[PDB]
């Protein structure tokens, strides 16, 4: 192949294109679900004021 | 509000005069990133309700 | 694509003042054909398919 910044051939790895080739923004595929209170399953809920 | 980027051109692109069978020359451009970010200017003034 | 020819004029054409019965004078033109042919100018540039 050729070096980056080769004198005759334009490549995306050349320095002149740095910061024009931005990734597309994706969702978080690795998110854990939100935790929830465990005590509120087992204990009785009482009318409170 | 994001600011702007400008691809400033800097390359000496070139072409040549050519006969019938003369095989043609090869050339390449050049560029630089330039950028602009907004900044605030602000002031406050105060008075009695009267 | 075949070019052009231009008949550039170079003749000293002339005329003379005369009386009623006077002999009208004789003259001739002159020319030189100049020619023009086109020429190519060309250049190539190259990039990765990416």
């Amino acid at each position: 192949g050729f070096s980056a910044d080769h004198s005759q051939i334009a490549q995306t790895k050349d320095t002149m294109f740095t910061g024009y080739l931005d990734p597309v923004q994706a969702k978080d595929y690795f998110a854990e679900a939100e935790k929830t209170s465990i005590v509120q399953r087992v204990a009785q809920k009482i009318p409170m004021g | 509000a994001t600011g702007i980027v400008i691809p400033h051109w800097t390359g000496d692109v070139s072409a040549q005069w050519i006969g019938e069978g003369d095989m043609k020359p090869i050339t390449k451009g050049n560029m630089t990133k330039r950028d602009v970010h907004p900044a605030k200017i602000a002031t406050i003034f105060v008075a009695s309700a009267e």
